[PDB]
C-alpha cells in the first residue's frame, strides 16, 4: 500500500517510479466524475477510466497481471477533496491480489 | 464531480446579441440540432439498453446477440402484415395497374408468422430474454428461479391458487399428501368465525345480563347515578329478544364492569370482544384492565366502522378490529399483551363524544344496545358461548380422521350453519376459506373436501416439469418455443430432461 | 483536426484549451488568415459555440463509453444491469403517519405544514389541512420530511410551529405508521450484485456446506455426495438412491431455519436420502421436513440428517510436575478441546476421530510442564454403561456420520 | 441528418449523412433566406466546415453506440462486454525451479544472475542462493520475457556471477510451467465470448462447458450431457450410463488444474461416462484424478477424455489472378483459419469438421482475386503417411470426438 | 465471408441457358467452367438452402 501525493486541482498528471515500473496517472475532471489516463513505462494502457470509491482502476487482466499493481481510491473521486479526505493507495502484485480475494465475496 | 459542468453551447451569445434575430438564431439551432442528436439521442438509446423497457425491438436484438439467443422463433417488424381472416387483417394485395388510392383492397400481404414455434408479441420477447440470462445465470437453485420467475412475470406479487401462476422445477419433493394447519371456520350469524381444536374459555361470569343487579357499575365520580343495565325488547342476533340495554345519565361518569375470575393469567394477551347495535349514541368505549395504571383503551364507531382512537396507558395494546353483522350489528375486538396480571375487569362505557373515555362527561342520558360479551385468553376471538355465571370452556372439534379429512363436532352443525377450511391437505394448498359441510341438525361428522392444486409428488428421478398458464392466459407460441430444448432458454442442470408444456 | 479522441483504449478526452485552438485553426483556415477571433466578434461567438460543442460530446462518449462492465457503472446503467439478476433499487419513501391525536380547544384550524417533531428530531409535516371539532380533539395524517425508517414511536409529539388553539400532539397506539424508504446506493448495488455472484458461483457441495453454516448453533456440516448411479456404502452412508446427496449437521440449531437454508442451497431434481438405518440419525420420521418456498406458496421437503451421539470416555495417568495443578484443569482443558473452543485444532466435529494422541496434545498444549504416561481413549453410546477396564484403546476410529462429546465426568485422571 | 436503425439484422446503428442540405438549411432562415450559400465564399466555407464537423459528430457518437453490441467492438470496449459476463482477456508468465548448481562452499549468489540456455535461452536468477559446503545446491529462476523456448537439459552456461560460481546444470527433476500469451486472445476473442457467455453460472452443460475453457492452455472443449438417459447414444458418442455428462477437453493443460474446474462445474448427481473404447482418449483409464472436495469429505473421481488427434492436408488450384502475385501466403492464411484467429469462424476444434468449402472462405478473405479451383482437404490419424491424392475428397465428418490439425507444410498450392 | 459461423457441408454451382427449365438434382457440379463470351446471373430464386 503506497498512497500517491496528490493536490487540489481539477485536471493534472503525476508521473512515478512504483513497483519496479513507470506510471503515469492524467487525473481530471469530467463532467461530474474524475477519469483517469493510466500509462505504463510510456506506453498507455488505458484512457477515461472512471474513478470510484474501492473500485480498481486497472480492471481488465491485459493489464495489471502480471504482479504489476493496481490503484485504488478509498473514496469516490473529487478533486475538490484531494490532498485531504480522499487518497489514492499503489497495490503491488500480491497485496492486489490479497485485495482481490476480499473483494470477490462482497 | 462537484464544481458543475456547464457544456451548454447557449453560453456563447453575449450581451450585445440581445435583439439579433441572426447570431442568434443560428445558435438557438445549432443548440437546438446538438440536442436532438446527442440528448435525445443518448436518452432514447438508454431507452433501447433497458431491458425492462425495450419496447424497440432494436434492443431486443442487441440483447439477443449478447446473450446469443436465436432470433428465428422471434416475431419483431411491426404486425398487421397478413391476410388470413378478418377485416381486423389485411386482404389480397392484387394488380392495381392504374394505381387506386386506396390500394386495392389492401397495400401487402406475408406469410409472415409461421406458428407452432414463433411468438409475435413484444413484451414476452423480453420475458424471454430475461428468462436466458436467468439461465447464464443460474446454478440449479429452484427457490431462486420460482422468486426470479414471480418476479419477471408477475413482478413479485402474490397471488391466488385460484388461477394457477408458475409452479416449481426440477426437484423431486412431494409438497404435501399429510394435511396440516387446519384454520376452520363456520358461516353463522357471527360471521366466519374459526374453531378451536384445544379447550377454550371465556371468562365472563354472565354475557347477557337481563337485570341490573348482574353486574356492578362503578362511578369514582359518583356525580350520577350508575349505568344501569336493563332487558331490551329487540332482536338479538341469535334471534331473540334478549339484548340489553345501558344508560348513561346527565353528568354521570360511571362505568359498568362485568365479573370475571381474576387473574386472568401473566404474560398472556387477550382479546374483548362483544355485539353492539346503533342507538343514542355512536360509538363504544372499551377498556382493557391492568396494574394501575397500565389499562388499554379504545373507542368504536358503531357506524362509521372505524377504531378511532386506541390508547395505551403502558405496554398493553396490540391491536384493535371490527367485523359486520346483519340488522346492523357490529362486532369490536381488541387484542392487548401485558406483562402483569393485574386483569380485574374489561370496562365497557356508552360514550357520548367519539373520544370518550371509561369516565369521560355525560351531557344527557343516552343508551346502547348490547349483547354477547366475551373477554377470552389467545389472539383471535371466536364463536359465542352463552355464559350463566360461569367461566365457560368448550372445545369447537376432534379430528377423528386425518388422512381422510373427516372432523367430529361436539355438537351437531344447526341447520342451516356452514363450514369453511383453509390450510393444506391432498397434497395441496388452500389459502382460502372451502366449504365442506351445511347444517342439518341430526349429523356431527363431516369430511372436508378438497383443496387445489395437482397432486405434488411428481414422482421421477433427475427430471421434473413446470407449470403455468390458467393464470396468464400465455400465448400457445410461449409454451411451443419453452418446450424447445434447443434453445436454450431455460434454466436447466446437465443430465435434468425438463419438459415445460402444461396450459 | 479532431484526431482519433475514440481510439481503442478508450475515449481520449482533451483539454478544452486544446479544443478551442483547434476550432479557431478551422475557423482561420476557413473565413480568412487574419480574421479577428474576439470572444464578442460574431466569428468569435460562433468560435465559443463550436468549443462548446466539440466538448460537450467528448464528455458525453467518456462518460459512456464502458458502461457495461458492472464494476464501473453507474445511475440508471446500474440499475439496468442489476435488474438482470433481480436486485432493484428502491424508491425513496417517507414515514406516513396517519390518525396522529390532537389536542386543541374549541374549532382550532390546523393548516398544512406545521411541522411537528419528534423527541429525537424527525421533523414531520402535516399534509391535511383540519378542524378540531366541538369536543377539542381531531386526528391529523403527518408526512416526515426526511427518507427512510424514520420512527415513529407512540407518546406525545412536541410542536414547532403552532398555531392559536393547538394543545398538543401524541402517537396514539391505533395510528398507522407507515414506514418509508431511503433508497440503496451505487456502491450497495455492486455489494449486492458480487454477492450474488458468490451465491451462483457454487456447486451443489460447496452450497450446501456454506448455506448450512452458516445457520446458527451449527456446529460443524459434512455433505457427501453420491455421484455414481449405484447404490453403495461409498463413504460412510450407503446412499439409498443412486443419484443423491447426504448431509450431516451438528449442533442444537433451529430445524426450520437448517431446512429453509438447505432448501435455499438446493441443487434440485437430486434428491435427499436419509440414509439406510444407522446411517445418521433421521429425524422428522421417514418423511422429509417441509419447507415454504419463500418465493412462491409451493412446500418442498428435504431431508438431513443429525449425527448419532457418542460419549466420548478419556483416561489419562499425567505425573505431576514442579507446579502445582488441579485434575479439574485437565477435564476443562481436554472439554474446551473437544467442543473446539482452542484455535488451530477443529476439535470432535462429525466425522472426527478419536485421537488418544491428539487429546494428549492437547492437554500437553494447554498446561505444558506435567508428564503425560498413558492416555487412552474409548467411545460408546450415548445412555450407555461406562466401559470397563480394558476396553480403553490407543484410539478410536468413528465414521463419518457420528460426533463424540466429552464432559468433564467422562474424563478420568490418575496423579501417579 | 439520421440514424439509422437495422433492427434484427446488423444491431448496428449507422450515420446518414448528408448532413450539408440540413446545414444550410439551418443557415438559411436564420440568416435570410437570399444568402448566397455557394462555395469559394465565406458562408459557403463556414457552411462545409460546419458540415464536416456535424458528420464528424454523427460519426463518433455512431461508434460510441454501436461498440455496446459485440461483432462491432474492438479492445477495451468489446472488453467491457466480456467483463460484463466475467470473461478475460488473460494473462501469463512461466517460471522454472529446482535448478542444480555445483560450486565451492559458502558463496553467495547476487540476484539477477545471467543463465544462457543454448538456443539463448536467457532465463534469469531471481533469489539469492547460499552453497551449502556438499558443493551442489538448488536454484530457482525465470524466463526474461513473454516467450520462453523449451530448455534442453544441459549444463547451463554462467555469463554474470561471482568469482566462484562453477556451473549449473538442469535435470527433468526439475519443474516446468507453459506460457500462453498473444492477445491470450485478440479476435478470437468474439468467438470464445460465445462460449464462455455463461462462466458466472454453474452446474450446467454450459458453465461446465464456459468453466473448462477457462481454464488455461484449453483451446476447446466439448460437453455432452444425454439427458434422455436409455444407454444408447445421443449427439454422437456412446454412453454406458444413462445419465452422465462426457467432456472432451483439447489443448495441453494441468490434469489436476483442469480437474479442479471440473468439479467445481459438478452439476450434482451426473457421473462421467468416458468409455465406449476408442470414444475420446481416456486422461488415466480407469479410476481418473481423484481430486479433493472443496466441501471437505472423500477424494471423489471426476473423468474427461482427450480427443483423437489427427493430421490434416489441403491442395489448392488457384490462378493468381488481378495480376496480384502470392507465392506462400495460402499456407498461412490456411493455418491461421484452423489455429481460429479469423473472426466468427472457430477453427479445428473437437466438434470441427474439414471442410474445403470452409478452408477456400478462409483463403479468400485473407487474400481475394486468385480464382480458387479445388480446395480437396482429406485427413489421417496422428501418424500414417500422406493419404496420397486419390483420398483428397472435399470433407470429412469428423465426429465429435476428435480433433483435426493443419500443419504448415500440408498445405501444397499449385498455380494455373 | 459475409456469414461467418454457419458451417457448410456440400456447396454446387450450375450453368443453363437462360429462359430454360432449371437442371433436375444431379446435374449440378463442385464447378463450372465458362466460355469467354457469356455471363451468369443467380437471382434469390436461385438458390436451393437446405438446412441439415
Amino acid at each position: 500500500m503506497k498512497k500517491i501525493p496528490l493536490t487540489a486541482v481539477p485536471n493534472q498528471a503525476i508521473s512515478f517510479n512504483a513497483g519496479s515500473s513507470y506510471w503515469k496517472i492524467r487525473l481530471y475532471q469530467n463532467m461530474d466524475m474524475m477519469n483517469a489516463d493510466i500509462s505504463r513505462d510510456g506506453v498507455i494502457v488505458c484512457h477515461g477510466v472512471r474513478c470510484f470509491g474501492g473500485i480498481p482502476l486497472l480492471q481488465y487482466s491485459r493489464q495489471y497481471r502480471p504482479d504489476y499493481g493496481n490503484f485504488v481510491f478509498d473514496r469516490d473521486a473529487d478533486w475538490t477533496l484531494f490532498g485531504d479526505g480522499i487518497n489514492l493507495f499503489y497495490l503491488d502484485g500480491a497485496e492486489f491480489a490479497e485485495y482481490q480475494a476480499l473483494a470477490t465475496r462482497k | 464531480t462537484l464544481p458543475a459542468y456547464n457544456s451548454d453551447i447557449q453560453q456563447a451569445l453575449k450581451w450585445l446579441h440581445n435583439q439579433a434575430p441572426g447570431i442568434t438564431g443560428l445558435i438557438q439551432r445549432k443548440a437546438q440540432w446538438y440536442d436532438r442528436f446527442s440528448r435525445q439521442f443518448w436518452a432514447n438509446w438508454e431507452r433501447d439498453v433497458f431491458h425492462l423497457k425495450t419496447a424497440n425491438p432494436f434492443g431486443l436484438m442487441v440483447w439477443c446477440i449478447i446473450l446469443g439467443t436465436p432470433s428465428k422463433g422471434f416475431g419483431l417488424y411491426p404486425k398487421n402484415s397478413s391476410w388470413a381472416f378478418g377485416r381486423l387483417r389485411q386482404n389480397f394485395i392484387y394488380s392495381g395497374t392504374q394505381v387506386p388510392p386506396p390500394a386495392d383492397a389492401s397495400p401487402g400481404g406475408n406469410f409472415y408468422g409461421g406458428g407452432n414455434a414463433e411468438i409475435l408479441n413484444l413484451d414476452e420477447i423480453r420475458k424471454v430474454l430475461q428468462l436466458r440470462y436467468v439461465a447464464l445465470i443460474s446454478n440449479g437453485s429452484i427457490a431462486y428461479i420460482n422468486r426470479m420467475l414471480r418476479y419477471i412475470f408477475n413482478d413479485d406479487e402474490p397471488w391466488d391458487e385460484a388461477t394457477g401462476l408458475y409452479f416449481y422445477l426440477m426437484d423431486s419433493t412431494g409438497e404435501n399428501g399429510p394435511v396440516e394447519n387446519l384454520a376452520i371456520y363456520r358461516k353463522d350469524w357471527e360471521g366466519m368465525v374459526l374453531l378451536s381444536s384445544s379447550p377454550r374459555t371465556n371468562h365472563v361470569l354472565t354475557s347477557t345480563p337481563a337485570s341490573d343487579a348482574d353486574w356492578p357499575g362503578v362511578d369514582p365520580a359518583a356525580s350520577g347515578i350508575p349505568v344501569t343495565v336493563e332487558t331490551a325488547s329487540a332482536t338479538a342476533p341469535d334471534g331473540s329478544a334478549t339484548v340489553c340495554k345501558l344508560t348513561k345519565p346527565a353528568g354521570s361518569t360511571a362505568y359498568v364492569s362485568a365479573p370475571i375470575d381474576g387473574p386472568l393469567g401473566s404474560g398472556s394477551t387477550v382479546t374483548f370482544s362483544f355485539f353492539a347495535k346503533a342507538g343514542s349514541t355512536r360509538f363504544i368505549a372499551i377498556q382493557s384492565a391492568a396494574d394501575f395504571p397500565s389499562r388499554a383503551d379504545a373507542v368504536f364507531d358503531l357506524d362509521s366502522g372505524n377504531v378511532i382512537s386506541d390508547q395505551m396507558l403502558d405496554s398493553s395494546v396490540v391491536s384493535a378490529r371490527m367485523i359486520r353483522l346483519e340488522n346492523g350489528w357490529w362486532r369490536c375486538v381488541l387484542t392487548t399483551k401485558t406483562v402483569s396480571s393485574s386483569f380485574r375487569a374489561a370496562y365497557v362505557a356508552p360514550a357520548e363524544t367519539n373520544f370518550s373515555w371509561i369516565d369521560s362527561n355525560s351531557s344527557a342520558a343516552i343508551d346502547v344496545l348490547i349483547w354477547g360479551a366475551q373477554i377470552e385468553l389467545g389472539d383471535t376471538p371466536t364463536g359465542y358461548l352463552e355464559t350463566t355465571g360461569a367461566p365457560v370452556t368448550m372445545t369447537d372439534y376432534v379430528l377423528q380422521n386425518a388422512q381422510t379429512g373427516t372432523v367430529k363436532f361436539t355438537q351437531p352443525l344447526p341447520t342451516g350453519v356452514e363450514a369453511y377450511w383453509t390450510g393444506d391437505w391432498k397434497g395441496g394448498t388452500a389459502a382460502e376459506p372451502a366449504r365442506f359441510a351445511v347444517g342439518n341438525g341430526t349429523q356431527d361428522t363431516f369430511t372436508l373436501s378438497d383443496p387445489a392444486y395437482i397432486g405434488l409428488p411428481t414422482s421421477g428421478a433427475f427430471k421434473l416439469e413446470y407449470r403455468v398458464g390458467p393464470a396468464l392466459n400465455l400465448s400457445p407460441q410461449l409454451i411451443n418455443l419453452m418446450n424447445d430444448r434447443a434453445v436454450g432458454i431455460m434454466p436447466t442442470c446437465a443430465g435434468c430432461d425438463v419438459k415445460v408444456i402444461q396450459e | 483536426a479532431n484526431y482519433n479522441y475514440i481510439v481503442d483504449t478508450g475515449v481520449i478526452v482533451a483539454d478544452t484549451a486544446d479544443v478551442l485552438s483547434d476550432v479557431e485553426a478551422e475557423f482561420r483556415a476557413a473565413l480568412g488568415a487574419n480574421i479577428n477571433l474576439a470572444a464578442s466578434t460574431p466569428q468569435g461567438s460562433l468560435v465559443a459555440a463550436e468549443a462548446i460543442a466539440r466538448s460537450s460530446v467528448m464528455r458525453n462518449e467518456a462518460r459512456i463509453a464502458n458502461t457495461i462492465n458492472p464494476n464501473v457503472s453507474f445511475g440508471t446503467f446500474l440499475d439496468a444491469i442489476c435488474a438482470l439478476m433481480g436486485i432493484e433499487r428502491g424508491s425513496d419513501l417517507s414515514t406516513f403517519g396517519y390518525g396522529v391525536q390532537v389536542t386543541g380547544r374549541s374549532q382550532t384550524r390546523i393548516s398544512t405544514g406545521s411541522r411537528v417533531q419528534t423527541p429525537a428530531g424527525a421533523i414531520f409535516t402535516v399534509l391535511s389541512d383540519v378542524t378540531i371539532p366541538a369536543g377539542g380533539v381531531a386526528t391529523i395524517d403527518i408526512k416526515s420530511q426526511e427518507y427512510g425508517n424514520i420512527p415513529l414511536p407512540v407518546g406525545n409529539l412536541i410542536i414547532i410551529d403552532g398555531t392559536i388553539g393547538w394543545s398538543g400532539a401524541k402517537v396514539i397506539a391505533s395510528t398507522r405508521v407507515d414506514p418509508g424508504s431511503r433508497q440503496m446506493s451505487d456502491a450497495e448495488l455492486k455489494n449486492a450484485r458480487v454477492n450474488r455472484l458468490a451465491i451462483q458461483g457454487r456447486n451443489s457441495t460447496m452450497a450446501i456446506k456454506a448455506y448450512v453454516s452458516a445457520v446458527p448453533n451449527v456446529t460443524s456440516v459434512n455433505v457427501i455426495e453420491n455421484n455414481t448411479g449405484a447404490v453403495q456404502v461409498v463413504n460412510g452412508v450407503s446412499f439409498t438412491l443412486p443419484y443423491a446427496v447426504w448431509v450431516c449437521v451438528a449442533g442444537n440449531p433451529d430445524k426450520q431455519a437448517v431446512a429453509d437454508a438447505l432448501w435455499a442451497a438446493h441443487n434440485g431434481g437430486t434428491p435427499w436420502d436419509y440414509g439406510a438405518t444407522n446411517n445418521g440419525v433421521p429425524v422428522d420420521g421417514p418423511n422429509g421436513v417441509p419447507v415454504r418456498d419463500p418465493a412462491s406458496g409451493r412446500k418442498y421437503v428435504v431431508k438431513w440428517t443429525t449425527p448419532i451421539m457418542y460419549d466420548g470416555y478419556v483416561n489419562v495417568t499425567v505425573q505431576q510436575g514442579s507446579s502445582s495443578v488441579a485434575p479439574e484443569a485437565i477435564q476443562n482443558a481436554v472439554v474446551n478441546y473437544a467442543q473446539g473452543k482452542v484455535e488451530g485444532e477443529e476439535g470432535l466435529v462429525v466425522g472426527a476421530s478419536l485421537s488418544a494422541f491428539e487429546v494428549a496434545g492437547a492437554i500437553a498444549r494447554e498446561i505444558p510442564g506435567i508428564y503425560i504416561k498413558l492416555c487412552q481413549v474409548a467411545c460408546v453410546a450415548a445412555g450407555s454403561p461406562a466401559p470397563a477396564p480394558g476396553d480403553f484403546t490407543s484410539e478410536y476410529v468413528m465414521s463419518a456420520f457420528g460426533q463424540a462429546t466429552i464432559s468433564v465426568g467422562n474424563v478420568r485422571v490418575t496423579f501417579v
